[PDB]
């Protein structure tokens, strides 16, 4: 799993 | 008396016997403290004991409904500060906030909930700025989310390593 897995993109 | 909650934690996280240190495991997951606050100004510290380049933390405050199986700041119930890049998170939106933090740093966590609310983060005694204002009303718990095998230790007070010079508060330990 990636650190930014949950993050909404800009 | 105020401690990391045994009843309120992701199962994969490794909690120390004294319930003040936590080690992460793979994908983000979270643990909340045993006590929270609804009103007034409050403070606690977290020390990053170990954090290799591939690991990370998002630390801050969560209401009881914050998802334990996700990074702090993932939903509307929490607000967090990311070690990597010092990004602030809320509802999964990352915004520029400060410089990053890591191993050896002592981070401070201030909240003010007058009944005007504010969340402010500190690094080694230095005010990093107001991160969030007029936040969701509710009870807020000190909260730790970890990614991979980093280790952090929380201190609820009353004795802080870098007690802020610039504002008044009570230590979270006052709740215990």
């Amino acid at each position: 799993e990636r650190e930014s897995e949950f993050d909404i993109e800009d | 008396r105020v401690l990391l909650a045994l009843h309120d934690r992701a199962p994969q996280l490794k909690i120390s016997d004294d319930r003040l240190t936590v080690v992460g495991e793979k994908g983000y997951s979270m643990v909340r403290a045993s006590h929270g606050v609804r009103k007034g100004a409050w403070y606690f510290e977290i020390t990053v004991d170990e954090m290799p380049p591939d690991t990370a933390a998002r630390l801050g405050w969560s209401q009881p409904l914050g998802n334990l199986q996700a990074p702090l700041g993932y939903d509307k119930f929490s607000y967090s500060w990311r070690s990597k890049k010092g990004t602030k998170f809320h509802q999964s939106i990352g915004k520029h906030y400060s410089s990053g933090y890591g191993q050896g740093d002592v981070l401070g966590f201030y909240i003010n909930l007058p009944e005007g609310s504010e969340i402010i983060f500190y690094k080694n005694g230095v005010n990093q700025g107001v991160a969030y204002k007029d936040i969701f009303e509710g009870v807020y718990f000190p909260a730790i989310s970890l990614y991979k095998s980093c280790t952090v230790s929380i201190n609820f007070g009353p004795c802080f390593k870098y007690p802020p010079k610039d504002l008044t508060y009570r230590p979270m330990s006052d709740m215990g």
